[PDB]
């Protein structure tokens, strides 16, 4: 287990990336100043020969206002100078000038970094990439960057987490066509991508947690987390470790279905944690219950076709298949037919670490669920349905032409994701 | 840094523009002299956005204070602010224009058209990346919507990849002005209609109606109404000068905003406004301000919305905010209100979120639509034209400065084709 | 939390609700000027029933302030508590109804009818769970009978799930204050007979009586008469501001109180009423309080309950109580009053307790009946009714603001036909 | 023996809990802040993995204000948070709305957390259900939860305390729509109920107890007595333990007849108390006297069917079956023909304990009896000739049909009802 490289891309990606480093961070014990007041950090991080460690990523944006405030915030020394690439002028929340226009000109500046990044490294997993689904740099540029990648690095693992468009919440008026657009850029490309909504998230911080008044270093905070199981395999020790590529080898039965939704138990306050003992099956029975998922799209009304729980922390493989096995007989949760076995269970030993001043409470157990339902079906459909009620009457079109884009490249993006939608229908389905 | 230089015409567009730079020097921190005295680090961040920094720290707007005769432009020099623009900056012409759009298009104007350039083209220049121009005008003016006119065909000519926004006085419906507004509107909007990206119409019946009834000001001068066009004109531009959760620049709003190319006139406002008497009695909270913005009552523009329906809206917050509630209560809006939004797109609002409030306030928040009810503006102006033009009430005045009866009526069928094209998609697929 | 509006129309109402403004805030402990200065922590428990908090601590009664003309409502802000109500509020018009239903319900009250909906609606938005509204006025007078109901026919197409009180001053039997009343009584009563779930009468002779026998009082004035009234309207919604024992909302009175939905009239009662001569004399035990509240002597509408039979009652106290004397007094007055009570129905006594009293009481009631005597108030307005309408006494008044003879016959019929549904129920099954 | 669930629903039965649990946290010794300054609390508690002991209760109300004194009060920290559900507006004593329109909406929150509670239980020995027969959600919220349990639970025992309608003290109108509709939608989902007026407890608190201004602070808190003695032998042991099934194997003959009356003995001031041995016999012989009897019908009135003695404290067999042989050989009591053998004996040896501040005085011996008498009939015709009375006009019918609700329901409710009147009739007669 060796370095997995992060590229955190647009407003979204980089917001969530310094929450996830400053996650980072306090779990390996580096302070803000890069000083590491002890053999696993390397994953994620590089010994600039003097006691001070400098994250492995790379962090891109097309507007220096997002990245200007990590070079002034508390984090500034940390971040190698060159890694942190800025452009002139945003993409204008367009998928044309985030690929074509304005993207060119900065492609090649990341792709050097990545090189050199990945030059020293004795062991390449693969790529983690943090985008919003919705918007202009954080899925033009992605787009470009998965078709750079793929090239150069070929049956490397390329992770991605994707801010998924909320089906009720939306702040902005052309993501159908951004998301749309994206989407057959990278399924050919990436491996799989964790989804996540806005709206969920919100959700959930109301119920579960009793923030009334959350903000995006809430639901960044909370989304951090969720990178933290993924990878803590690969920084820790453990009974059952899961490696970074086991994630595409049992979550994706089929190269085009591979978009797991998130999942994350306990998810509690400090006061509510007083009256409940969050034994591994109270936290384990919560990770399938509509309330908890961090995609707005109902699991129930689909089937399951995999899952991983990434438990961690005190916990005992006993319960854990003990647990498992109760979740099996139940009847209302469905797993498709054709894959008799859906489970793929991973045990950490370090527990999650508590960030000073956050929402959530200390907890000494955690588990963390990665699943691919066919329900997620229910999202992409609304998303079509988003895209043609517009492209109909060529509601922005006129935009993304202008900048270097062909009209028929929105026929076959549709048309794409129209088998897509198919193919969800096909596997779930079974004589 | 994303750059900006801005353009004053006539005697609206200049008296805007000053208390416009009141506005924006005083949230920067900036004194008359052009000195920094501010107390935040956080103002200089983006300081470049919109002053040209000169040796011992003081900085220079780069401005562009255009008019053909110089008595509104000596006033400037002589306010509070006069001493900071740069004294090159000040193209003021002689004769001024008699309030027909021929003499400040093609007579005088032509003659100072090539000054004016001269002074933008070295802002442009000395910015490392420019973004895109302002023009701050009125629509009922003889220099504004002759000049303005000219001068953005011209710079669209040699900057077409730019951004140029315009934010134009438009005549009222009921109480005018000038009496020969009809011929002046209907050929700026020509002119307008295809060559700027975006508009905000502004007309003074309605900035009266919010002081004497939003605001409690018993005795309204031009010198309260600037500023809430300032105050909208500075809310539109926040996220470049200051950072936040959610930004959008100028040409964020205009791709979101605008579906088709012709359908770029927009209606601003602004929140919250509120009588010192009332202000006791009010909480500061999102759901209130969300309410005011959308009421009709608070809107820029003379326009109803609620007799059409919104093609696309953006709401950019100011302040300390609360980035579920600004999503609930636009999900209350966007269900409560169904029929105010076209249907053939599925989502209307674009939000947007800065850190830094304005002035004194805590939360603030700047409303832009783009609702299909501005074509009744266009409909009263082509009425009233066609009324005048009927017989060629003031037609020998423009005829006399070179133009042609030719382009009286390819501006009105322009114009007609505006409404029409409006008019078709508020229509639904079902 | 539970929430609830206040509407006042006319002078009646908007003296009324200053008076009940005074209890209901001086009870919750709030300063003149809006800030809370009470000493239980309970008081803010449920000071959302009422009240917006506003910033600061200023806490803001969302009352609904309706008047024609302004006179009355500009006393009010000259009041003692009159920097309490949000300015915005006050909704006043300028030409006052001439004392006839039809200006205050058809000409001039219908051009104001607009913007009173507006202040209501956001106070609605503003609330989390609303229950229903409530409204003060007369039933004598012009703006009160016209505005009060076109009110509530507006409201209630807006609102048919929620609840809405009416506490309405009625015509006294003996002395009356308008020469028209009969036409406005008789012309409201059609409206309210079907729009309003629940209605309070009340009548200024009643309360006369109280103050001359019960209370020995040698000069009253409305300043006296009003908190009789406000202290009842107090009690109605004691459960939903503080805890007790057995609690009863807004809701919960009218599904016990109305057996079926046209006979919604109540006459309302309080206790305890005592002299400070007969103070020290009197022992305040629940005993005490059960004979008073039963007590024809004491009811506040002139309708002697004697002469009928009672369909429901219901007692909601207040204060530090024992059940058990609750439970033993209502079974003597049930048993030993055996004639007043319709048989078809096991049990007419519907029980609320609260656990804080009312100002310095330490113990209180108030009394809640919906006798059938009440068709005798009905009969004698349907009298005089006919006896001015013969002959068409003042009728050109009424036909003048756009009324129809036809209408007055119809509400004749329908009224009517309340006092034989009335007199059907009075009948025993054996 | 292992955990019974309690759901308290209701103003009535909300303020009955907080006195049952008051009293539970007692004689456990649990704190009023939860903590615990041994194996047998395991019943009606969870141990919430620090020392921290949650009650394993459901409170639930259509009407905040009952509710939020508790989350107030000094029991604050006992009860999980979650468990305290509560609704907007409340049932305005309508059964309507209580089950149609408002309880609806509610239900399944209510169900959420019972199932959660139950997962959490090694043996599951049934339902405890406190509610109030006459009103809004206390009658047509506890008829859902009926129907909603019996599905998910069928078999399983589902005990309810029900205050019934005294027969002359009423506090509410339509309380004969309210309890008769509730009568029908519990008689074949519940196994049995134990009935309570308030003018029977009334009259007891004179005479017995001295205490000249009781409140329902009294009732409450003497009505929690009963609960204990039925509960004891699950949390306590002795001879002759009586578990929570044995209740309806015992005291329900045909399962339409499953409304055993409550009596308590003895019930005495302090004072009073230095004058009276409180032998055996003593207590014995009160329990089958009218005058202490909590149902104000009279049991001499009619015939016995089932009889649990669930003694208590320092009591000795033998003089248990001495008193009671001296009971059966009385020609006044007398019990049904083909039920040879009525009594249900049961003896637990912890005493019961005295709550400080309260009207009853110290006992170290207790009878607790709960019986199945014809008797009850004459309460159940002065609800039907009470219903009757007012449906022949449609007294109050406008407010329940407005609620979603068929006329036809109220015919069908009287049929049923008239049927268990003419039950109890067919059982009290043998050749
Ligand atoms: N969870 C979360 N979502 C964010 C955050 N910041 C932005 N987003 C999402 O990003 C979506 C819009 O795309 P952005 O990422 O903001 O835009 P971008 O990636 O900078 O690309 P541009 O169009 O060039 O600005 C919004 O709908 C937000 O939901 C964040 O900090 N946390
Ligand atoms: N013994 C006893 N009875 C009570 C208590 N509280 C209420 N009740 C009884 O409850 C009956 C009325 O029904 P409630 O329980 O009060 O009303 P509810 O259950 O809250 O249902 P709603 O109609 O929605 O209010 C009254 O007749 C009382 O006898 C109590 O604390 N102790
Ligand atoms: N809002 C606003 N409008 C103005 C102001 N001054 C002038 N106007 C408008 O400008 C119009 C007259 O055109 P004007 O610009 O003065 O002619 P110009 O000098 O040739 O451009 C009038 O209809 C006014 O409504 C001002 O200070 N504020
Ligand atoms: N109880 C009470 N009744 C009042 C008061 N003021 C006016 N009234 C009654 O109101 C009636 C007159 O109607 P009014 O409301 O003044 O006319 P309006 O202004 O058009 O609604 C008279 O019969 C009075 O009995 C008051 O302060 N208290
Ligand atoms: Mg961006
Ligand atoms: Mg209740």
């Amino acid at each position: 287990m060796r370095e997995c490289l992060s590229i955190h891309i647009g407003q979204a990606g980089v917001q969530m990336g310094n929450a996830c480093w400053e996650l980072y961070c306090l779990e390996h014990g580096i302070q803000r100043d890069g000083i590491v007041s002890d053999s696993s950090f390397g994953t994620f991080f590089s010994e600039t020969g003097s006691g001070k460690h400098v994250p492995r990523a790379v962090f891109v944006d097309l507007e220096q206002t997002v990245i200007g405030e990590v070079r002034t915030g508390p984090y500034r020394s940390l971040f190698h100078p060159e890694q942190l690439i800025t452009g002139k002028e945003d993409a204008a929340n367009n998928y044309a000038r985030g690929h074509y226009t304005i993207g060119k000109e900065i492609v090649d500046t990341v792709m050097d970094r990545v090189r050199k990044m990945a030059d020293q490294c004795s062991g390449l997993q693969g790529f983690l990439i943090f985008h919003s689904f919705g918007g202009g740099t954080g899925s033009g540029f992605t787009s470009l960057l998965m078709e750079r990648l793929s090239v150069d690095y070929g049956k490397k693992s390329k992770l991605e987490f994707s801010v998924y468009p909320a089906p009720q919440i939306s702040t902005a008026v052309v993501e159908p066509y951004n998301s749309i657009l994206t989407t057959h850029t990278t399924l050919e490309h990436s491996d799989c991508a964790f989804m996540v909504d806005n709206e969920a998230i919100y959700d959930i911080c109301n119920r579960n947690l009793d923030i009334e008044r959350p903000t995006y270093t809430n639901l960044n905070r909370l989304i951090g987390q969720i990178v933290s199981s993924i990878t803590a395999s690969l920084r820790f020790d453990g009974a059952l470790n899961v490696d970074l590529t086991e994630f595409q080898t049992n979550l994706v039965p089929y190269p085009r279905i591979h978009f797991p939704l998130v999942t994350y138990s306990p998810i509690i306050s400090a006061e509510k944690a007083y009256h409940e003992q969050l034994s591994v099956p109270e936290i384990t029975n919560a990770c399938f219950e509509y309330s908890n998922q961090m995609v707005k799209c109902d699991p129930r009304r689909g089937k399951y076709m995999a899952c991983c729980l990434l438990y961690r922390g005190d916990v005992v493989p006993k319960d854990v298949n003990a647990a498992i096995a109760a979740i099996k007989t139940r009847r209302t949760i469905q797993f498709v037919d054709w894959c008799p076995t859906g489970f793929k269970v991973g045990i950490n030993y370090q527990p999650p670490t508590v960030v000073p001043g956050g929402d959530l409470a200390k907890v000494q157990r955690a588990v963390c669920m990665l699943s691919n339902t066919t329900a997620i079906a229910e999202a992409w459909a609304r998303l079509d349905h988003k895209f043609d009620l517009m492209y109909s009457k060529r509601a922005f079109v006129h935009w993304y032409v202008g900048e270097g884009m062909e009209e028929g490249e929105f026929s076959e993006a549709r048309e794409d994701m129209a088998a897509l939608e198919k193919d969800y229908e096909e596997v779930g389905t079974e004589s | 840094m994303r750059e900006i230089v801005h353009l004053q015409a006539g005697q609206c567009g200049n008296q805007i523009g000053a208390k416009f730079w009141e506005v924006i020097s005083d949230e920067h921190g900036i004194d008359p002299t052009g000195t920094y005295h501010g107390d935040s680090d956080l103002q200089l961040e983006r300081i470049n956005v919109y002053y040209n920094e000169a040796t011992g720290g003081k900085y220079v707007p780069r401005a562009v204070l255009v008019d053909l005769e110089p008595g509104t432009m000596d006033s400037v020099r002589s306010g509070p602010f006069g001493q900071i623009f740069r004294p090159d900056n000040f193209v003021f012409g002689q004769s001024g224009a008699g309030n027909n759009w021929a003499k400040g298009h093609y007579t005088e104007g032509a003659e100072l058209v090539d000054s004016v350039l001269d002074v933008v083209r070295k802002e442009a220049e000395s910015c490392d990346c420019l973004q895109g121009f302002q023009l701050t005008h009125s629509l009922g003016g003889g220099t504004g919507s002759g000049m303005g006119t000219l001068l953005i065909s011209k710079i669209r000519e040699e900057y077409p990849d730019r951004i140029m926004n315009t934010f134009s006085v438009v005549p009222s419906p009921k109480v005018s002005d000038t009496v020969v507004e009809p011929y002046n509107a209907t050929l700026s909007v020509h002119q307008l209609v295809e060559n700027t990206d975006e508009t905000y119409c502004i007309d003074n019946e309605a900035l009266y109606d919010i002081c004497f009834r939003t605001l409690k000001l018993t005795t309204p001068t031009y010198g309260d109404l600037n500023h809430l066009v300032s105050a909208t004109m500075s809310g539109v531009t926040t996220c470049l000068r200051f950072p936040g959760q959610l930004n959008a620049d100028l040409r964020k709003l205009a791709v979101n905003m605008v579906p088709f190319p012709r359908l770029h006139f927009f209606m601003p406002g602004f929140a919250p406004l509120t009588s010192r008497g009332s202000q006791q009695y009010r909480a500061l909270t999102v759901p209130e301000l969300t309410q005011q913005m959308f009421d009709a009552k608070n809107m820029m523009a003379a326009c109803d919305p609620r007799h059409g329906r919104y093609l696309t809206v953006a709401a950019v917050f100011r302040g300390r905010m609360s980035m579920k509630e600004v999503d609930e209560q636009m999900l209350n809006v966007q269900n409560k209100n169904s029929s105010y939004f076209v249907e053939w797109i599925p989502n209307n609002v674009k939000t947007a979120v800065c850190d830094i409030p304005p002035r004194g306030l805590k939360m603030s928040a700047t409303f832009i639509g783009n609702s299909t009810a501005i074509q009744e503006l266009f409909k009263r102006i082509s009425e009233q034209f066609t009324a005048m033009f009927r017989r060629k009430a003031f037609l020998h005045w423009y005829t006399g400065e070179g133009m042609d009866e030719m382009e009286f009526t390819e501006a009105e069928s322009n114009m007609n084709d505006l409404v029409s094209e409006y008019q078709q998609y508020q229509d639904a697929t079902a």
